[PDB]
RNA sequence: AUCGAGAGG
DNA sequence: TCTCTCGCTGAGCCTCTCGAT
DNA sequence: TCAGCGAGAGA
């Protein structure tokens, strides 16, 4: 297979066995797919926008002989783009136009938010994601009690009809045996009553259901049923009907029956979607899956007789934690349902106003207001439980957000109401929904990530490739399984070997066959796996040697690994799986090449490529600038930066990687830092779990991490006291004056210490860093004052630049009006004002730069769930040292291998401590100038290993200086790869560890670094990835001795922003209590807190030294009495 | 102000939800007031009176008679009565637990270096808990006029006030707890020692009182203010007193994890080490011999050792014999102290004699010596496990040869079992019950047969002969030892991974005829995955 | 100060000598100055003055002159904190039963009177209290036990 | 309510009692205090 | 010895929960009172000298009722 | 101060 | 005398971040 | 939502 440049530069060793056969699709396609459905023009109307404008238009208006028709909509061109947006502060939507004739003119209705490229939504400057919600399909359920609802034990069986939109609907018994029909969950009444209702008689009823009751074949259930009905006439069903529903119960006939009408055979009251009916039809065995929305009472009858015979034991009841009962909303079916509920809202007021009669004056624009509409399109975006903050840590956090699975939400189970079966795994989850990969705390089993091949089917329930089996050999054409297909075929293991020929080696091979795994011949194999990979999700394939460790060490290391910080130099990860470049790729955070040519120019900033001969357009120069994003902050403070990794005049592909974003290192994942481990115990400094660390590491910068904060000064509209941004502050020294300008705001690359003035104290505690940028904003009309003058210049200056840059680069490869244009508007943009909160004058905003550097406190982990805190920064000259005198990095202890059970940190140190040997080798033999000729020799020799490896690369085809700059490339250590469930085994490590000229046994005799005398025992030492999670002990620590308090309890408030105490809560007093310490405790409940005068008496006399307390009665007791007084009963102290 | 106006940093003012039910309250009797006085007819004046009855209903204790009353949310009003009962009303939340000043909160680090009654904590923490204190020792040293110059000498941070802060800390202890009180020692007294950085360190016996880790686990901090306060933390809360658990008789503060990994190497011997056979004083020979390298720490020597006993009626009578034990026991006899017997260090040294030795010391001379003795305890394990170098290595985890016949066997059973039950002789549960117990056997069976390998299998010559001995294999010492670990976690490390439980009962799918060091395939793992969500929502939710 | 609890019924006269303020008519809360609208929820003259040693019309400003009351809204002076203390009463035209009595619990109104709590329920939601009051004020204790 | 029916009386006897209205508990080091003011009355 | 533990201190009082001899008037009038410590300071904050004066055995609750007495009397 | 959503122990 | 529907009570602790009312 | 408990229903 030949490789790609930026494969060509490093390529990763792989010791994979099986070939794969399916590419990893695109990892985001799940969010670009659904909301292009909502955006798109279907000519046939079935998806979302002109299906839901359909169903609403057109307006009868009434019986008032008017109507309201409309042709299409477009969406107009947007106001701004991602990026002012994200600066100013606005929605990155773009306005709906819809063009209408009433029996002609375009009307506004609303703004709709667009998506970006990755598929992150921007709401007010900040990016939210909406995750894919898992619910239980519309359609006919059938369950039971399992027997705990009576002391009886009988099994109380119902079925339930869950609509996508209308009332529920149930059939339940009884343990008198009856059938009771509930709507919208209200109490029981015989089911017989409904028949009433449906203009059947008696007769007819007892026609239906009987032809004759025995003992165990049939039961007279409808015969006692119909006993215990009150009711006999149609109208008293209805009227009792009528009493359930509404409590004041008027008889008033003729409108009973609309009530029941509109409950369920209306059309815009109540509908079954397509996919409701295909379940309903489905369940009830009709061949026919297309068929009308509203219900129908031969719907009804055939499902009461289920129900009847799923008792009486000739059917089955469901499960309802199966993956084909449940399905996927994403987030245009979701905008769909809102923009239809806003199309509702405002044609109830169309149809308002087209009951008054308006001649030669009634416009189509005129009855139209779209306020409901934008209030209901924004409160979705912006205010729903599944609209969440973006996840910007790094990119495999981004893309583990955006691949995200809610059973929460909408139309959806609560944390309290979710039992211990919808938490646990199911049969049916694999190859659809990871095992692994789920949160700790109270949402576990609630929320799940999406599997790496999963995908969505038209209907939405999930669905796996899998390979055919045709005549006893297996084929390269992929067929899709749902959860319901799958059963009913027989699937191989994707472990099972070949032949090159597709026949099956064994005699019996392992498949899975109705959740059930058992050893099959080789004719009934129906079916295959594609990959090994094909279970776990993306952060679960990211770990390599997965198969080694536990399934709880695993979860862990899954977790954490979304938690790793963007270090200030990316390094590759030695021993990895290979999927680290697909992730790195679809992330979005890279710049990868649209079009193929050669870099003419290469900046810190820009790059501009000169297009190849045959891709450019006819008329177009023939050019690609892409521009970099530089030191901008996440949502999580952290930083996001963008480096060139071209030079000029190098060839490129399509699809190359032309930048690396943060955490990625040539178009590759890159989360920490590989680093020397030395598996020992060391003085107890690291007892339970925590890190002895180096004191290299903190010379070298290697976890050094940049933190960008944000804070805003604004200046509110006061009439007394007005607020005002000048340099004059009273009382204040000189130098703090100096460090400001004449406009009173700091200048750009100043270093601020803790309790220095940003704008006239202001940056907060002892987190000091340099002000990088200066943003302002003025209320319109309102002229700017000083350094604002100059900022606008600057960057009018710099626009007329910015835009000239791309018109003299486009103008080089090739009336003048056309562009000039633009430029006019693009500069009334800065002049122009903006947007504010009312009643504010102005607003500042300034970010500034922080680099943290590791210290004891701060938490650090794996990629095999082994974490811990770094204790002590041992000097060089104390850390074990090898026979040639190397000092390792970190020591571990080996308590935590055996009890926490992960063998994977073991395998990886191994692994790594052969690719470090195979990468000093390479270097060794670089740095004496020997032939190219040796350098061939020895590459393939290190690549040809293995017992029969699929990657197969010859280095004939390389040319010498490809074979340069790879060896460059290679000299700090050959990365290796290892498939998730199909990786090196332990012979290979030792056959490579051998070809190194290292110990097979990956054990090394040490030296003590302070006595000079060797370790009594051999010391396992290798290379392990090490990563630096964002819970810094910077952040962490706090103390507060006396500060503010809250107002109507008089305690300190909570919380480290507010400058808050901690709290002394039940089972501290109760500690207290049990010890016997009576006075501690009377100090922490009346002196210490909710005491006013003990508070400032025991200050005082703290102050003068003594150490004397005079408690008082708290004043929450006094509130606590003060309001059951309000409550109207009596409590008083009495003497 | 028991219902305040909060302002806001906008125009707009928050409102509780109090208010607005008063001003419906008000609203309805005031209709009330004014239709009375206009002599509306009965059938009018009758309905509003229905209205006021549910407003004085929702005013106090809304919810109790069915649809309570929303604000502008979708989120039910707030009333009298729920300012009383639930977890947020006044009762559990500003009554029986309270937000207190002069405390702090950071994470913890180990710090072995100090006593059992010590704790050391950031300087930057200090300066702030302190502040009232250093104040007034400010203005008693004439160094500041007011509190303003005092505290102004407090931000900028001069050297005289870190001088006074080293003198005002030097005896106050400092309370330490962590976030879950589970029992009575989970808050404890230290005396506190200014550390540079921003980490409190804990010392390393305290925490298994705690249940603390140092996975990123935090601690919180108070001071006590009074006279009676410090007197009550020293008495009574002062980690020194706390040896002996309320709940039994047993001691909280045992060694563990790395101490006893260095003290039973100390204690172990070995055939035919380096310097075996050789006679000594006592325990200094045998220290210097050690460090000088002339002999081996497990040779099997004889020492002249003199042990003090209290037979005597309140009184120590001393006696010296010539006793065989190895080079280590006789170094770690020097630390013990005087009054107990030697056969409590003739012995290799699990975490059960350690633990034994520490009651044994507390039940013969008392208190003093029994912290002494575990300090002294602590730092020799310490001392001795980094000299030890032991690691855990891929070539440690040893599999035998029966493992696969037992299951070849097993599953012949299983499989007779299956066929039972495809006729009518027996039902689903008994095969169910079956089969588990089959397995259940299997897997004890293997996890014997590997145990037996792994402690056995260890042969070494002596002038020239073959024989046997307890082996040194790191693993095996390790699950030996007691410090870490189990028999489930060794057998599953080099045997069968057993049989899963799924968060309500067990499942028999499969056996896992894989251990950890052989990998799993896809279907074992998927199976794997029941235990571990079981687990975790067991803990989560119960 | 004090040595124990007692709690029982509060009767209307102790209601009523319970608050510092006339009457609560208006219903309004605040807004129409930053200073709190006569008898509002919020006010001056039934809870307390605003601001410490100052009263709301501003007639005297000082501690010397605490202790007396006010010309122009008639407020006395008084430290702030006394705001957390002062309570008011506010007659209903018609008197409504107490719902704690009569549910969350075997109903102390229906064990007081034999018939059960449905008919106690449908007779105060008018399918009055007056009624239920006339009828508790009807009994003797001492004769009916 | 059913306090206020019976019109009870509290004579804070336990640890909560105290806890709630802030005084020493009848325990440890308030033991001495608490019985200095029962031989009182 | 004496800041480390104080159990030769409450064996001369024979009851854990009996520090308010040591702190409530001993220490109390050392600090605030002119009254001056018996055994040599050492450099150490009170609440350890009068810990130090019932371990040796000077300070009691018979002993300090005895010389408020003492004081008692003009 | 609440609500919603995450996260740590 | 007694077996059954219907209602109301409860469901661990501490800490950090963001947005939106 | 699951799990119990007391008062009220007829049978
Ligand atoms: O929901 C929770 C989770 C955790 N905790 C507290 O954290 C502890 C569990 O979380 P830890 O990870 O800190 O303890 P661990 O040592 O058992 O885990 P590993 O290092 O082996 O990975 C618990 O013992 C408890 O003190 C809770 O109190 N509630
Ligand atoms: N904390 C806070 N509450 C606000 C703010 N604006 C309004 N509220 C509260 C006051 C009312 O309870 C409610 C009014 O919301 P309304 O705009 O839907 O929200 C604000 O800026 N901050
Ligand atoms: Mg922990
Ligand atoms: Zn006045």
């Amino acid at each position: 297979m030949v490789y790609s440049y930026t494969e060509k530069k490093r390529i990763r060793k792989d010791f994979g066995k099986r070939p794969q056969v399916l590419d990893v699709p695109y990892l985001l396609s799940i969010q670009l797919d659904s909301f292009q459905k909502f955006i798109e023009q279907d000519p046939e109307g079935q998806y979302g926008l002109e299906a839901a404008f359909r169903s609403v238009f057109p307006i009868q208006s009434y019986s008032g002989n008017s109507e309201l028709q409309y042709v299409s909509y477009r969406l107009g061109e947007p106001v701004f783009d991602v990026q002012e947006c994200q600066i100013r502060g606005v929605t990155y939507s773009a306005p709906l136009r819809v063009k209408l004739r009433l029996v002609e003119q375009e009307v506004y209705m609303g703004e709709i938010p667009l998506m970006t490229d990755n598929g992150t939504f921007v709401i007010n400057g900040t990016e939210r994601v909406i995750v894919s919600q898992l619910h239980r399909s519309p359609g006919v359920f059938f369950d039971s009690d399992k027997g705990k609802t009576h002391s009886s034990g009988k099994v109380l069986y119902n079925a339930r009809i869950i609509p996508y939109r209308g009332s529920w609907l149930d059939f339940e018994f009884d343990p008198k045996d009856n059938l009771f029909v509930r709507i919208d969950r209200r109490r029981k009444l015989p089911a017989t009553i409904i028949l009433r209702a449906l203009n059947y008689t008696t007769e007819q009823i007892l026609d239906l259901f009987f032809e004759f009751t025995n003992d165990l074949d049939h039961g007279p259930y409808i015969s006692e049923t119909l006993r215990v009905d009150p009711t006999n006439d149609r109208l008293s069903a209805l009227v009792e009907i009528y009493r359930m529903m509404r409590p004041g119960e008027p008889p008033t006939r003729e409108a009973a029956e609309s009530l029941f009408e509109n409950l369920f055979f209306s059309e815009d009251r109540y509908d079954l979607s397509a996919v409701g009916r295909m379940k309903f039809n489905r369940s009830l065995l009709r061949e026919e899956i297309e068929g009308s929305g509203i219900l129908s009472k031969d719907d009804i009858i055939d499902v009461m007789k289920k129900l009847i015979d799923i008792r009486n034991g000739k059917g089955e009841v469901d499960d309802i934690d199966h993956l084909g009962n449940r399905r996927i909303r994403s987030v245009g079916e979701m905008a769909e349902n809102q923009f239809r509920v806003g199309l509702v809202r405002v044609e109830r007021a169309v149809k308002e106003r087209l009951s008054l009669g308006d001649l030669d004056t009634l416009m189509p624009q005129d009855m139209i207001n779209a306020k409901p509409i934008s209030a209901a399109v924004k409160e979705f975006f912006g205010s729903s439980q599944l609209s969440q903050f973006m996840d910007q840590n790094n990119p495999l956090s981004e893309i583990t957000h955006k691949r995200r699975i809610s059973a929460l939400g909408p139309g959806g189970l609560t944390r309290e109401r979710a039992g211990f079966e919808v938490r646990d795994v199911h049969p049916t989850h694999y190859g659809r929904v990871c095992p692994i990969e789920t949160p700790e705390g109270p949402n576990i089993g609630l929320i799940n990530s999406l599997s790496v091949y999963a995908q969505t089917n038209e209907y939405g329930f999930l669905e796996t490739p899998y390979r055919k089996v045709t005549d006893g050999v297996v084929t390269d054409e992929i067929h899709y399984l749902s959860a319901i297909e799958e059963g009913n075929y027989v699937i191989a293991q994707a472990n099972s070997n070949l032949d090159e020929e597709g026949h099956f080696v064994e005699d019996l091979v392992t498949c899975r066959s109705k959740g059930e795994s058992s050893l099959f011949s080789r004719d009934q194999v129906d079916y295959m796996d594609v990959s090994t990979q094909q279970v776990v999700s993306v952060g679960a394939s990211l770990i390599p040697f997965l198969e080694h460790d536990d399934a709880n060490r695993a979860l862990m290391g899954a977790n954490m690994q979304r938690q790793a910080v963007p270090t200030l130099r990316a390094d590759k990860p030695l021993v990895g799986t290979g999927m680290e470049r697909a992730v790195a790729v679809d992330s979005g955070v890279t710049a990868v090449a649209k079009r193929g040519g050669v870099v003419q120019y290469v900046d810190a900033s820009r790059i501009v490529i000169k297009v190849n001969e045959d891709e450019m357009y006819p008329g177009e120069a023939g050019i690609d600038i892409y521009n970099l994003t530089k030191y901008t902050r996440s949502n999580q403070n952290t930083c996001i930066n963008q480096m060139p990794c071209v030079s000029l005049g190098e060839p490129v592909e399509r699809g190359d990687v032309l930048a690396d974003g943060p955490s990625t290192d040539l178009g590759e994942l890159a989360l920490g830092q590989n680093m020397r481990v030395a598996f020992m115990p060391w003085n107890g400094y690291n007892f339970e779990d925590s890190i002895l660390v180096s004191e290299r590491v903190v010379q070298e910068d290697r976890f050094t991490t940049i933190h960008i904060q944000e804070l805003a000064c604004v200046s509110r509209d006061t009439k007394l006291g007005p607020e005002e941004i000048t340099a004059d502050i009273p009382n204040v020294g000189e130098a703090a004056l100096s460090k400001l300008d004449e406009s009173g705001i700091v200048y750009i690359g100043a270093e601020v210490t803790g309790g220095d003035i940003l704008v006239g104290l202001r940056v907060p505690n002892g987190v000091s860093g340099t002000v990088i940028d200066v943003q302002v904003f003025t209320r319109d009309g309102v002229e700017k004052d000083k350094r604002a003058l100059e900022i606008e210049e600057m960057q009018l200056k710099q626009a007329k630049k910015d835009l000239s840059e791309e018109l003299q680069i486009l103008e080089a490869g090739l009336l003048k009006h056309e562009f000039e244009k633009k430029l006019e508007a693009k500069r009334r943009k800065i002049t122009q004002g903006d947007d504010l909160a009312p009643g504010v004058l102005k607003i500042v905003k300034v970010y500034l730069a922080v680099k943290r550097r590791i210290q004891p406190g701060d938490k650090m982990a794996g990629r095999h769930g082994n974490k811990g805190v770094i204790s002590k920064i041992n000097p060089i000259e104390d850390m074990p040292y090898d026979e040639n005198g190397t000092p390792v990095d970190i020591v571990l202890n080996p308590l935590g291998v055996p009890s926490r059970m992960n063998i994977g940190q073991i395998l990886e140190t191994h692994l790594g401590m052969a690719a470090k040997g195979i990468g000093d080798k390479i270097n060794a033999m670089l740095k004496q100038q020997q032939e190219v000729a040796k350098l061939r020799e020895f590459i393939q020799r290190a690549y040809d290993l293995g017992a029969d490896v699929r990657q197969k690369v010859d280095l004939s085809t390389f040319s010498d200086e490809e074979v340069m700059r790879l060896a460059e490339n290679l000299r700090k250590g050959m990365p290796i790869a290892t498939p998730v469930f199909d990786g090196a085994k332990e012979a290979e490590i030792k056959e490579l560890l051998k070809l190194g000229d290292l110990p097979t046994s990956g054990q090394i005799r040490l030296y003590d670094g302070r006595t000079g005398e060797q370790f009594e025992r051999p010391v396992t030492v290798g290379y392990m990835y090490m990563l630096k999670l964002n819970h810094l002990v910077d952040d962490k620590m706090h103390a507060r001795s006396t500060g503010s308090y809250s107002l109507v309890t008089q305690q300190p408030l909570g919380g480290k922003a507010q400058f808050g105490g901690q709290r002394f809560g039940e089972m501290e007093v109760w500690a207290l209590e049990a010890y016997g310490a009576a006075y501690t405790l009377q100090e922490m409940l009346t002196v210490k807190s909710d005491d006013v005068n003990g508070r400032t008496k025991m200050y005082k006399n703290i102050v003068d030294g003594n150490h004397q307390m005079e408690p008082g009665m708290p004043e929450s007791f006094n509130v606590l009495l003060k309001e059951i007084r309000s409550l109207g009963i009596n409590i008083e102290l009495e003497d | 102000d028991l219902r305040p106006l909060v302002p806001l940093d906008g125009g707009r003012f928050a409102t509780s939800d109090l208010n607005d039910l008063y001003r419906r309250v008000i609203n309805r009797n005031n209709r009330l007031k004014r239709l009375l006085d206009l002599a509306a007819p009965d059938i009018i004046v009758r309905n509003e009176k229905r209205m006021l009855q549910e407003a004085v209903d929702a005013l106090l204790d809304n919810g109790r008679r069915g649809r309570a009353i929303t604000g502008s949310n979708k989120r039910p009003l707030k009333s009298l009565a729920d300012m009383i009962k639930g977890k947020q009303g006044r009762f559990r939340q500003n009554l029986l637990g309270k937000r207190v000043d002069y405390s702090g909160r950071s994470v913890i680090t180990v710090g072995p270096y100090l006593r059992l009654h010590q704790c050391g904590l950031p300087k930057k923490m200090a300066l702030e808990l302190f502040k009232p204190f250093i104040y007034g020792k400010l203005e008693l040293r004439g160094l500041a006029t007011t509190i303003k110059a005092a505290k102004k000498m407090v931000e900028r941070e001069e050297a005289v006030v870190w001088d006074i802060l080293d003198e005002v800390i030097r005896e106050h202890p400092v309370l330490l707890n962590r976030a879950p009180t589970l029992h009575r020692l989970g808050i404890q007294a230290f005396e506190p020692v200014l550390i540079e950085g921003k980490a409190i360190q804990l010392h390393p016996l305290v925490c298994a009182a705690y249940n603390a880790d140092f996975d990123g686990d935090q601690m919180a901090v108070h001071v006590p203010l009074t006279l009676e306060a410090q007197l009550e933390a020293r008495a009574l809360m002062m980690s020194t007193n706390n040896i002996l658990s309320p709940a039994n008789g047993e001691p909280i503060i045992v060694p563990s994890q790395d101490v006893v990994l260095g003290l039973y190497y100390m204690t172990r011997d070995c055939v035919n080490a380096k310097g075996e056979g050789m006679v000594l004083t006592g325990p200094k020979e045998a220290e210097r011999l050690y460090r000088s390298g002339l002999a081996s720490l497990h040779a099997r020597v004889k020492v002249r050792i003199t042990e003090y006993e209290k037979d005597a009626n309140g009184e120590l009578v001393a006696k010296t014999s010539l006793k065989d034990t190895t080079v280590g026991r006789a170094i770690l006899w020097m630390i013990v102290p005087k009054g107990l017997p030697y056969s409590i260090v003739n012995q290799a040294l699990g975490k059960k004699a350690i633990s034994k030795m520490l009651n044994t010391c507390y039940r013969i001379l008392g208190l003093k010596p029994t912290v002494i003795f575990a300090d002294q305890i602590m730092y020799t394990g310490f001392a001795y496990a980094a000299r030890s170098g032991a690691s855990v290595g891929i070539d440690d985890m040893v599999i035998p040869e029966k493992k696969h016949e037992i299951i070849s066997e097993a599953e012949a059973e299983v499989a007779e079992i299956q066929e039972q039950f495809q006729s009518g002789l027996v039902t689903a549960g008994e095969r169910y019950n079956k089969v588990i117990d089959i397995w259940a056997a299997a897997n004890d069976r293997v996890s014997k047969a590997m145990m037996d390998n792994l402690q056995t299998e260890t042969v070494i010559n002596r002038d020239g002969q073959e024989e046997k001995q307890v082996s040194f294999n790191s693993i095996y010492m390790m699950a030996d030892s007691g410090a870490r670990g189990s028999a489930a976690q060794i057998r599953q490390l080099a045997g069968m991974r057993g049989l899963m439980a799924k968060p309500d009962g067990s499942i028999i799918e499969t056996p896992i005829t894989a251990n950890f060091r052989e990998g799993l395939n896809v279907l074992q793992y998927f199976i794997s995955t029941h235990g571990a969500r079981k687990g975790l929502a067991d803990t989560a939710l119960k | 100060e004090f040595d124990a609890i007692k709690i029982a019924l509060a009767s209307p006269d102790m209601i009523r000598s319970w608050s510092f303020g006339e009457v609560k008519k208006p219903e309004t809360i605040n807004y129409r100055t930053f200073k709190p609208e006569r008898d509002g929820l919020f006010c001056a003259r039934i809870f307390g003055p605003v601001k410490d040693y100052e009263c709301l019309c501003g007639k005297y400003k000082r501690l010397k002159h605490r202790g007396v009351i006010c010309e122009k809204c008639g407020v006395e002076v008084t430290q702030t904190k006394v705001r957390r203390e002062r309570m008011g009463h506010i007659e209903l035209a018609s008197p409504t039963a107490h719902i704690w009595f009569l549910k969350s619990l075997p109903s102390r109104i229906g064990l007081l009177l034999d018939m059960p709590l449905r008919d106690i329920e449908r007779v105060l939601y008018f399918e009055g209290a007056e009624a239920i009051q006339a009828l508790l004020k009807s009994m003797d204790l001492e004769q009916e036990c | 309510t059913e306090a206020a029916v019976a019109g009870k009386r509290d004579e804070l006897r336990g640890l909560k009692e105290n806890v709630i209205v802030g005084r020493l508990i009848p325990a440890g080091t308030g033991y001495a205090y608490h019985q200095d003011r029962m031989r009182r009355r | 010895m004496a800041r480390v533990t104080v159990q030769d201190a409450v064996e001369k009082i024979g009851n854990r929960f009996d520090l308010v001899l040591v702190a409530a008037r001993r220490a109390r009038q050392m600090q605030v009172g002119g009254k001056d410590p018996l055994v040599p300071e050492e450099n150490d904050k009170t609440t350890v000298i009068a810990l130090r004066e019932i371990e040796e055995g000077l300070i009691n609750n018979q002993i300090l009722d005895v010389r408020e007495r003492q004081e008692q009397q003009e």
